Protein backbone atom coordinates (compact mmCIF):
# COMPACT_ATOMS: atom_id res chain seq x y z
CA UNK A 1 0.00 0.00 0.00
CA UNK A 2 1.12 3.69 -0.65
CA UNK A 3 1.46 5.45 2.55
CA UNK A 4 1.19 9.54 2.06
CA UNK A 5 2.92 11.67 4.35
CA UNK A 6 2.59 15.04 4.68
CA UNK A 7 4.77 18.02 6.30
CA UNK A 8 4.54 19.43 8.60
CA UNK A 9 1.98 18.00 10.72
CA UNK A 10 0.98 21.21 11.89
CA UNK A 11 1.60 24.79 11.69
CA UNK A 12 0.86 27.95 12.84
CA UNK A 13 -0.09 30.89 10.84
CA UNK A 14 -1.28 34.61 10.21
CA UNK A 15 -4.39 35.75 8.23
CA UNK A 16 -2.63 36.57 4.98
CA UNK A 17 -0.12 34.89 4.67
CA UNK A 18 1.22 32.16 2.21
CA UNK A 19 1.05 28.63 3.75
CA UNK A 20 2.88 25.51 1.87
CA UNK A 21 1.71 21.85 2.99
CA UNK A 22 3.82 19.17 1.14
CA UNK A 23 2.54 15.22 0.60
CA UNK A 24 4.71 12.85 -0.25
CA UNK A 25 3.74 9.48 -1.72
CA UNK A 26 5.97 6.35 -1.00
CA UNK A 27 5.73 5.21 -4.90
CA UNK A 28 4.74 6.95 -7.64
CA UNK A 29 0.84 8.01 -8.10
CA UNK A 30 0.77 9.74 -10.95
CA UNK A 31 -1.50 13.25 -10.56
CA UNK A 32 -5.00 10.92 -8.95
CA UNK A 33 -4.18 13.20 -5.90
CA UNK A 34 -6.74 14.82 -3.98
CA UNK A 35 -6.48 17.79 -1.29
CA UNK A 36 -9.11 17.92 1.16
CA UNK A 37 -10.10 20.44 4.24
CA UNK A 38 -11.71 19.53 7.48
CA UNK A 39 -13.11 20.99 10.11
CA UNK A 40 -14.29 20.08 13.39
CA UNK A 41 -17.25 17.88 13.54
CA UNK A 42 -17.62 17.80 9.64
CA UNK A 43 -16.81 15.60 6.55
CA UNK A 44 -13.78 16.51 4.78
CA UNK A 45 -14.41 18.74 1.49
CA UNK A 46 -12.81 18.27 -1.45
CA UNK A 47 -10.31 21.40 -2.60
CA UNK A 48 -8.04 20.20 -5.41
CA UNK A 49 -8.52 17.08 -7.66
CA UNK A 50 -6.14 15.37 -10.03
CA UNK A 51 -3.16 16.96 -8.38
CA UNK A 52 -4.00 20.67 -9.99
CA UNK A 53 -7.48 21.18 -10.56
CA UNK A 54 -9.59 23.48 -7.88
CA UNK A 55 -12.92 21.59 -7.17
CA UNK A 56 -15.87 23.60 -8.63
CA UNK A 57 -16.05 26.87 -6.52
CA UNK A 58 -13.50 26.61 -4.40
CA UNK A 59 -11.32 29.83 -4.13
CA UNK A 60 -8.57 30.51 -6.43
CA UNK A 61 -6.11 30.91 -3.41
CA UNK A 62 -5.79 27.69 -3.32
CA UNK A 63 -3.48 25.82 -5.63
CA UNK A 64 -2.14 21.93 -5.98
CA UNK A 65 1.05 21.00 -7.67
CA UNK A 66 3.20 17.91 -8.56
CA UNK A 67 2.96 14.49 -10.13
CA UNK A 68 5.01 11.67 -9.09
CA UNK A 69 5.61 11.78 -5.55
CA UNK A 70 5.45 14.94 -4.42
CA UNK A 71 2.98 17.05 -4.31
CA UNK A 72 2.02 20.32 -2.64
CA UNK A 73 -0.98 22.35 -1.51
CA UNK A 74 -0.55 26.00 -1.62
CA UNK A 75 -2.91 28.51 -0.13
CA UNK A 76 -1.89 31.87 -1.22
CA UNK A 77 -3.18 34.14 1.16
CA UNK A 78 -4.72 32.43 4.33
CA UNK A 79 -8.19 33.59 5.33
CA UNK A 80 -9.94 33.15 8.32
CA UNK A 81 -12.37 30.58 7.16
CA UNK A 82 -9.16 28.55 6.43
CA UNK A 83 -7.61 27.32 10.03
CA UNK A 84 -8.69 23.55 9.48
CA UNK A 85 -6.91 20.48 9.36
CA UNK A 86 -5.84 19.69 5.46
CA UNK A 87 -5.01 15.99 3.81
CA UNK A 88 -3.83 14.62 0.81
CA UNK A 89 -5.37 11.26 -0.70
CA UNK A 90 -4.22 9.24 -3.41
CA UNK A 91 -6.93 7.00 -5.95
CA UNK A 92 -4.25 5.69 -7.94
CA UNK A 93 -4.26 2.49 -6.67
CA UNK A 94 -5.76 0.31 -4.15
CA UNK A 95 -6.28 0.39 -1.20
CA UNK A 96 -7.06 4.64 -1.40
CA UNK A 97 -4.61 6.03 0.99
CA UNK A 98 -4.85 9.37 3.06
CA UNK A 99 -1.99 11.72 4.75
CA UNK A 100 -2.19 11.87 8.36
CA UNK A 101 -3.13 15.61 8.23
CA UNK A 102 -1.50 18.92 8.77
CA UNK A 103 -3.12 21.22 11.28
CA UNK A 104 -3.26 25.16 10.42
CA UNK A 105 -3.78 27.33 13.65
CA UNK A 106 -3.53 31.01 14.37
CA UNK A 107 -0.57 32.59 15.30
CA UNK A 108 -1.01 34.94 18.12
CA UNK A 109 1.61 36.63 21.09
CA UNK A 110 2.68 34.33 24.10
CA UNK A 111 0.34 34.71 26.65
CA UNK A 112 0.48 32.75 30.07
CA UNK A 113 -1.70 30.68 31.63
CA UNK A 114 -4.04 31.18 34.96
CA UNK A 115 -3.63 28.62 36.74
CA UNK A 116 -5.73 27.25 39.31
CA UNK A 117 -6.41 23.88 41.31
CA UNK A 118 -9.39 22.10 42.51
CA UNK A 119 -9.44 19.63 45.30
CA UNK A 120 -11.56 16.26 45.17
CA UNK A 121 -15.42 17.37 46.10
CA UNK A 122 -16.54 16.14 49.72
CA UNK A 123 -19.20 14.52 47.02
CA UNK A 124 -16.68 12.20 45.09
CA UNK A 125 -14.51 11.33 48.25
CA UNK A 126 -18.38 9.80 49.71
CA UNK A 127 -17.74 7.58 46.72
CA UNK A 128 -14.14 6.02 46.78
CA UNK A 129 -12.26 8.20 44.74
CA UNK A 130 -10.54 11.14 44.40
CA UNK A 131 -10.09 13.48 41.31
CA UNK A 132 -7.64 16.38 41.50
CA UNK A 133 -7.72 19.21 38.73
CA UNK A 134 -5.48 21.71 37.59
CA UNK A 135 -6.86 24.21 35.25
CA UNK A 136 -4.58 26.07 32.43
CA UNK A 137 -6.91 29.22 31.17
CA UNK A 138 -6.41 31.11 27.62
CA UNK A 139 -2.62 30.24 26.88
CA UNK A 140 -0.68 30.22 23.66
CA UNK A 141 1.38 28.82 22.13
CA UNK A 142 -0.25 24.82 23.07
CA UNK A 143 2.76 23.54 24.28
CA UNK A 144 2.98 23.34 28.22
CA UNK A 145 4.15 21.42 30.42
CA UNK A 146 2.25 19.77 33.70
CA UNK A 147 3.74 18.20 36.32
CA UNK A 148 2.00 16.35 39.38
CA UNK A 149 3.84 16.24 42.71
CA UNK A 150 2.26 14.78 46.04
CA UNK A 151 4.06 15.58 49.05
CA UNK A 152 6.50 17.01 46.76
CA UNK A 153 7.57 14.02 45.03
CA UNK A 154 7.09 14.11 40.99
CA UNK A 155 4.43 11.52 39.86
CA UNK A 156 4.10 9.51 36.53
CA UNK A 157 1.29 7.65 34.75
CA UNK A 158 -1.91 9.03 36.82
CA UNK A 159 -2.65 12.02 35.10
CA UNK A 160 -4.76 12.70 31.85
CA UNK A 161 -4.92 15.77 29.81
CA UNK A 162 -7.50 17.47 27.94
CA UNK A 163 -6.80 20.82 25.41
CA UNK A 164 -9.84 22.73 24.20
CA UNK A 165 -9.37 23.85 20.42
CA UNK A 166 -8.20 27.40 20.01
CA UNK A 167 -10.76 29.88 21.32
CA UNK A 168 -13.03 31.70 18.90
CA UNK A 169 -12.63 35.15 20.48
CA UNK A 170 -8.87 35.46 21.54
CA UNK A 171 -7.01 31.79 19.70
CA UNK A 172 -5.72 30.70 23.44
CA UNK A 173 -5.85 26.85 24.52
CA UNK A 174 -6.90 25.82 27.70
CA UNK A 175 -6.15 22.61 29.55
CA UNK A 176 -7.49 20.53 31.99
CA UNK A 177 -4.72 17.67 33.89
CA UNK A 178 -6.21 15.06 36.34
CA UNK A 179 -5.11 13.56 38.64
CA UNK A 180 -6.51 10.42 39.71
CA UNK A 181 -5.98 8.24 42.82
CA UNK A 182 -8.34 5.70 45.03
CA UNK A 183 -9.71 7.42 48.36
CA UNK A 184 -7.63 5.79 50.19
CA UNK A 185 -3.88 6.58 48.53
CA UNK A 186 -5.71 10.32 48.30
CA UNK A 187 -6.01 9.97 52.56
CA UNK A 188 -2.60 9.06 53.24
CA UNK A 189 -0.34 12.45 51.46
CA UNK A 190 -0.78 16.17 52.46
CA UNK A 191 0.19 18.54 49.79
CA UNK A 192 -1.04 17.95 46.22
CA UNK A 193 0.33 20.47 43.54
CA UNK A 194 0.43 21.16 40.12
CA UNK A 195 3.80 22.98 38.53
CA UNK A 196 2.70 24.21 34.90
CA UNK A 197 5.89 25.07 32.76
CA UNK A 198 5.11 27.52 29.53
CA UNK A 199 6.86 29.94 27.28
CA UNK A 200 4.74 33.01 29.34
CA UNK A 201 5.92 32.52 32.51
CA UNK A 202 9.65 33.38 33.40
CA UNK A 203 9.90 30.71 35.58
CA UNK A 204 7.35 27.18 36.42
CA UNK A 205 4.45 28.51 38.72
CA UNK A 206 2.96 25.88 41.18
CA UNK A 207 -0.28 25.96 42.43
CA UNK A 208 -1.15 23.52 45.42
CA UNK A 209 -3.14 22.63 48.63
CA UNK A 210 -3.19 21.06 51.52
CA UNK A 211 -5.64 18.03 51.69
CA UNK A 212 -8.94 18.76 54.11
CA UNK A 213 -7.68 22.61 54.25
CA UNK B 1 -28.63 18.57 -4.72
CA UNK B 2 -26.43 16.06 -3.90
CA UNK B 3 -27.24 14.33 -0.33
CA UNK B 4 -25.67 11.44 1.16
CA UNK B 5 -27.76 10.83 4.48
CA UNK B 6 -26.28 8.32 6.90
CA UNK B 7 -27.93 6.65 9.65
CA UNK B 8 -27.62 7.40 13.18
CA UNK B 9 -24.76 6.42 15.89
CA UNK B 10 -24.61 3.17 17.40
CA UNK B 11 -22.84 1.56 20.05
CA UNK B 12 -22.07 -2.01 19.83
CA UNK B 13 -20.18 -4.62 21.62
CA UNK B 14 -17.01 -6.75 20.36
CA UNK B 15 -17.98 -9.38 18.64
CA UNK B 16 -21.26 -8.27 17.35
CA UNK B 17 -21.72 -6.54 13.64
CA UNK B 18 -23.10 -2.79 12.64
CA UNK B 19 -24.83 -1.96 9.73
CA UNK B 20 -24.96 1.56 8.57
CA UNK B 21 -27.37 3.06 5.60
CA UNK B 22 -26.39 5.80 3.51
CA UNK B 23 -29.58 7.30 1.64
CA UNK B 24 -28.49 8.85 -1.72
CA UNK B 25 -30.62 11.80 -3.76
CA UNK B 26 -29.92 14.33 -6.35
CA UNK B 27 -28.46 11.99 -8.66
CA UNK B 28 -28.40 9.48 -10.58
CA UNK B 29 -27.53 6.18 -8.03
CA UNK B 30 -26.81 3.65 -10.74
CA UNK B 31 -24.03 6.09 -12.39
CA UNK B 32 -21.27 6.65 -9.18
CA UNK B 33 -19.29 4.63 -7.21
CA UNK B 34 -20.10 5.20 -3.51
CA UNK B 35 -17.35 4.22 -1.22
CA UNK B 36 -17.01 3.79 2.89
CA UNK B 37 -14.34 5.48 4.78
CA UNK B 38 -13.71 5.90 8.34
CA UNK B 39 -12.05 8.06 11.00
CA UNK B 40 -10.42 7.75 14.50
CA UNK B 41 -7.37 9.06 15.96
CA UNK B 42 -4.50 7.20 15.24
CA UNK B 43 -5.20 5.52 12.21
CA UNK B 44 -6.36 8.84 10.72
CA UNK B 45 -8.93 8.23 7.40
CA UNK B 46 -8.96 4.46 6.00
CA UNK B 47 -10.65 3.50 2.92
CA UNK B 48 -12.75 0.55 3.59
CA UNK B 49 -14.32 -0.04 0.11
CA UNK B 50 -16.90 0.75 -2.57
CA UNK B 51 -19.82 -0.38 -4.55
CA UNK B 52 -21.33 0.55 -7.85
CA UNK B 53 -24.67 0.41 -7.62
CA UNK B 54 -25.37 -0.21 -11.37
CA UNK B 55 -24.41 -3.37 -11.38
CA UNK B 56 -23.85 -3.92 -7.07
CA UNK B 57 -20.03 -4.85 -7.79
CA UNK B 58 -18.19 -4.06 -4.94
CA UNK B 59 -14.50 -4.46 -3.92
CA UNK B 60 -13.13 -3.84 -0.08
CA UNK B 61 -9.49 -2.82 1.46
CA UNK B 62 -7.82 -6.60 2.15
CA UNK B 63 -7.01 -4.89 5.58
CA UNK B 64 -10.75 -5.48 6.80
CA UNK B 65 -10.16 -9.55 6.27
CA UNK B 66 -13.46 -9.87 4.71
CA UNK B 67 -15.15 -8.59 7.74
CA UNK B 68 -16.42 -5.14 5.24
CA UNK B 69 -19.89 -5.74 3.15
CA UNK B 70 -21.17 -3.35 1.32
CA UNK B 71 -24.52 -3.27 -0.53
CA UNK B 72 -27.22 -0.94 -2.32
CA UNK B 73 -30.87 -0.83 -3.14
CA UNK B 74 -31.23 0.32 -6.09
CA UNK B 75 -35.41 0.57 -5.59
CA UNK B 76 -34.66 3.57 -2.67
CA UNK B 77 -31.23 4.73 -3.48
CA UNK B 78 -29.66 3.30 -0.34
CA UNK B 79 -26.34 2.15 0.14
CA UNK B 80 -25.00 0.19 3.43
CA UNK B 81 -21.80 -0.74 4.78
CA UNK B 82 -21.81 -3.72 7.63
CA UNK B 83 -19.08 -4.53 9.37
CA UNK B 84 -19.13 -7.84 11.41
CA UNK B 85 -16.60 -9.05 14.17
CA UNK B 86 -16.10 -5.35 15.66
CA UNK B 87 -12.75 -4.65 18.20
CA UNK B 88 -12.62 -1.73 20.17
CA UNK B 89 -10.24 -0.16 17.41
CA UNK B 90 -13.11 -0.40 15.26
CA UNK B 91 -14.45 3.14 16.88
CA UNK B 92 -14.57 5.76 14.50
CA UNK B 93 -16.84 7.90 12.94
CA UNK B 94 -17.65 6.49 9.37
CA UNK B 95 -18.46 8.18 6.02
CA UNK B 96 -19.87 7.03 3.11
CA UNK B 97 -18.89 9.59 -0.38
CA UNK B 98 -19.51 10.15 -4.05
CA UNK B 99 -16.27 9.64 -5.85
CA UNK B 100 -15.39 11.46 -8.94
CA UNK B 101 -11.75 12.59 -8.79
CA UNK B 102 -11.17 12.00 -5.56
CA UNK B 103 -14.24 12.64 -3.25
CA UNK B 104 -16.58 15.56 -4.03
CA UNK B 105 -19.41 14.67 -1.92
CA UNK B 106 -19.54 13.57 1.59
CA UNK B 107 -22.01 12.15 3.96
CA UNK B 108 -22.59 13.65 7.51
CA UNK B 109 -20.92 10.39 9.12
CA UNK B 110 -22.09 8.42 11.84
CA UNK B 111 -20.16 7.40 15.10
CA UNK B 112 -19.40 3.71 15.85
CA UNK B 113 -18.63 3.19 19.59
CA UNK B 114 -17.23 -0.52 20.18
CA UNK B 115 -17.13 -1.40 23.66
CA UNK B 116 -17.43 -3.70 26.42
CA UNK B 117 -18.95 -1.09 28.47
CA UNK B 118 -22.32 -0.37 29.57
CA UNK B 119 -24.49 2.46 29.31
CA UNK B 120 -24.19 4.00 32.48
CA UNK B 121 -25.08 7.75 33.55
CA UNK B 122 -22.77 10.48 34.60
CA UNK B 123 -21.39 11.44 38.40
CA UNK B 124 -21.45 14.70 38.61
CA UNK B 125 -19.10 17.01 41.26
CA UNK B 126 -18.66 20.26 41.81
CA UNK B 127 -15.12 22.30 41.32
CA UNK B 128 -15.68 24.58 43.92
CA UNK B 129 -14.19 28.37 43.80
CA UNK B 130 -11.60 28.66 46.28
CA UNK B 131 -7.79 29.37 45.72
CA UNK B 132 -10.49 39.07 40.92
CA UNK B 133 -11.02 36.28 38.54
CA UNK B 134 -12.46 33.21 40.09
CA UNK B 135 -12.46 29.47 38.13
CA UNK B 136 -15.40 26.96 39.18
CA UNK B 137 -16.93 23.71 36.90
CA UNK B 138 -18.44 20.36 37.10
CA UNK B 139 -16.58 16.99 36.87
CA UNK B 140 -19.15 14.58 35.07
CA UNK B 141 -17.58 11.65 35.38
CA UNK B 142 -17.53 7.59 34.66
CA UNK B 143 -20.45 7.56 31.82
CA UNK B 144 -20.74 5.62 28.67
CA UNK B 145 -21.34 6.16 26.02
CA UNK B 146 -20.73 9.53 24.48
CA UNK B 147 -21.96 12.28 24.44
CA UNK B 148 -23.01 14.46 27.34
CA UNK B 149 -24.24 17.72 27.01
CA UNK B 150 -23.47 20.30 29.23
CA UNK B 151 -24.71 24.29 29.66
CA UNK B 152 -23.94 26.53 33.13
CA UNK B 153 -27.45 28.46 34.38
CA UNK B 154 -29.56 27.03 31.63
CA UNK B 155 -27.24 28.25 28.78
CA UNK B 156 -27.23 32.04 30.34
CA UNK B 157 -24.05 31.75 30.80
CA UNK B 158 -21.56 31.08 28.15
CA UNK B 159 -18.74 33.89 28.34
CA UNK B 160 -15.64 32.09 29.66
CA UNK B 161 -16.70 28.64 29.72
CA UNK B 162 -14.13 25.28 28.65
CA UNK B 163 -15.82 22.04 28.05
CA UNK B 164 -13.15 19.96 27.48
CA UNK B 165 -12.90 17.25 25.78
CA UNK B 166 -14.08 13.18 27.05
CA UNK B 167 -11.23 10.99 27.85
CA UNK B 168 -11.78 7.34 27.54
CA UNK B 169 -10.25 5.92 31.45
CA UNK B 170 -8.87 2.59 32.05
CA UNK B 171 -11.76 1.64 33.45
CA UNK B 172 -14.00 2.22 29.95
CA UNK B 173 -15.86 5.06 30.64
CA UNK B 174 -15.41 8.11 29.95
CA UNK B 175 -14.65 11.46 31.90
CA UNK B 176 -14.85 15.28 31.49
CA UNK B 177 -14.58 18.77 33.51
CA UNK B 178 -16.39 22.05 32.06
CA UNK B 179 -15.27 25.46 33.66
CA UNK B 180 -15.60 28.39 33.94
CA UNK B 181 -14.16 32.03 35.18
CA UNK B 182 -16.12 34.31 36.64
CA UNK B 183 -15.58 37.79 38.93
CA UNK B 184 -14.41 37.21 42.03
CA UNK B 185 -16.73 39.83 43.26
CA UNK B 186 -19.97 37.64 41.87
CA UNK B 187 -19.55 34.58 44.33
CA UNK B 188 -21.63 35.65 47.10
CA UNK B 189 -24.36 37.15 45.04
CA UNK B 190 -24.58 34.94 41.69
CA UNK B 191 -25.66 31.29 41.52
CA UNK B 192 -23.94 29.06 39.40
CA UNK B 193 -25.14 25.80 38.62
CA UNK B 194 -24.08 23.15 35.63
CA UNK B 195 -26.65 21.25 34.24
CA UNK B 196 -25.72 18.21 32.60
CA UNK B 197 -27.57 15.43 30.17
CA UNK B 198 -26.91 12.09 29.21
CA UNK B 199 -29.35 11.13 26.94
CA UNK B 200 -28.59 7.20 26.80
CA UNK B 201 -29.06 6.40 30.58
CA UNK B 202 -32.01 9.52 30.83
CA UNK B 203 -29.66 11.01 32.93
CA UNK B 204 -30.15 14.79 33.88
CA UNK B 205 -28.64 16.77 36.35
CA UNK B 206 -28.33 19.95 37.63
CA UNK B 207 -25.41 20.79 40.06
CA UNK B 208 -25.07 24.12 42.45
CA UNK B 209 -21.14 24.61 42.71
CA UNK B 210 -20.89 26.99 46.04
CA UNK B 211 -18.02 28.52 46.99
CA UNK B 212 -16.40 26.03 49.84
ZN1 LIG C 1 3.01 11.25 50.76
ZN1 LIG D 1 -10.92 30.77 29.75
Amino acid sequence: DIQMTQSPSSLSASVGDRVTITCKASQNVGINVAWYQQKPGKAPKLLISSASYRYSGVPSRFSGSGSGTDFTLTISSLQPEDFATYFCQQYDTYPFTFGQGTKVEIKRTVAAPSVFIFPPSDEQLKSGTASVVCLLNNFYPREAKVQWKVDNALQSGNSQESVTEQDSKDSTYSLSSTLTLSKADYEKHKVYACEVTHQGLSSPVTKSFNRGE
Amino acid sequence: QVQLVQSGAEVKKPGESVKVSCKASGYTFTTYYLHWVRQAPGQGLEWMGWIYPGNVHAQYNEKFKGRVTITADKSTSTAYMELSSLRSEDTAVYYCARSWEGFPYWGQGTTVTVSSASTKGPSVFPLAPSSGTAALGCLVKDYFPEPVTVSWNSGALTSGVHTFPAVLQSSGLYSLSSVVTVPSSSLGTQTYICNVNHKPSNTKVDKKVEPK
